[PDB]
RNA sequence: CCUUGGCA
RNA sequence: GGCUCCUUGGCA
């Protein structure tokens, strides 16, 4: 409760990310993280899962919403498709955890990229969740 | 034949986008990707890697004229 | 040998 | 514990 979630989280990132990167099938390119990660896990699969799942099926409106807090493709690779999973997850998925997921998410970010654009992430993710 | 690609920068920005440009290129030639992977940044460096599991003789000739910026670092390695 | 992370 | 796994850098 619910520490198999941050590494969910990692895999759905790298799969969004690699999406937008090559703009392939997203469920084949998620077979290639999973294998790469070696998940065995039923639980970090399923919600990994779910993750991209959701955040494809909503990506226009996904899209729409954090561009009222700016145009999207001026952001960075690793900055917009954190954006694009806290939306899906704080929003499309209503987590009950909201703290837990913009910690994951902006130490995400921190990770891949630098500390400024983790505080640039965090500061649009705060926007869009104040206004839901 | 494939082929291993890790590019690193002091910008995550460009190295992306140096990332996405490679992609481009290799697919625009017939060839196939897997990746790219993030790495850890470590040290203010960011660095990425992408393997090409599929090249065509077209792959290698883009590959060699392609000019990324000079802050952009490339290892490439055949196996 | 120590260390960043993944698998967790 | 990962001698039955990968990854990053530092040293050496």
């Amino acid at each position: 409760m619910m520490r198999y979630r941050k590494g969910a989280r990692d895999t759905a990132f790298l799969v969004l990310y690699r999406w937008d990167l090559r703009g392939e099938n997203p469920g084949e390119l998620f077979k290639e993280v999973v294998e790469e990660k070696n998940i065995k896990n039923k639980d970090a699969y399923e919600y990994a899962k779910k993750l991209v799942d959701t955040a494809v099926r909503h990506i226009e409106e996904i899209d729409s919403i954090i561009e009222k807090h700016l145009s999207i493709d001026r952001l960075g690779y690793v900055e917009r498709n954190a954006l694009r999973l806290g939306v899906a997850e704080l929003i499309f998925l209503k987590s009950k955890e909201p703290g837990r997921v913009f910690i994951d998410i902006v130490d995400l970010v921190k990770k891949y990229a630098d500390e400024k654009a983790g505080k640039f992430v965090n500061g649009v993710l705060s926007a869009i969740y104040k206004a839901y | 034949e494939k082929i291993r690609i890790k590019l690193r920068a002091y910008d995550h920005r460009l190295l992306d986008q140096s990332v996405k440009q490679i992609i481009e290129t290799v697919k625009r030639t017939g060839g196939v990707v897997k990746g790219p992977i993030p790495l850890p940044t470590r040290k203010s460096e960011f660095s990425r890697i992408l393997d090409i599991i599929r090249f065509t003789p077209q792959t290698i000739e883009a590959l060699m004229e392609i000019s990324l910026p000079a802050g952009v670092d490339v290892e490439v390695k055949m196996r």
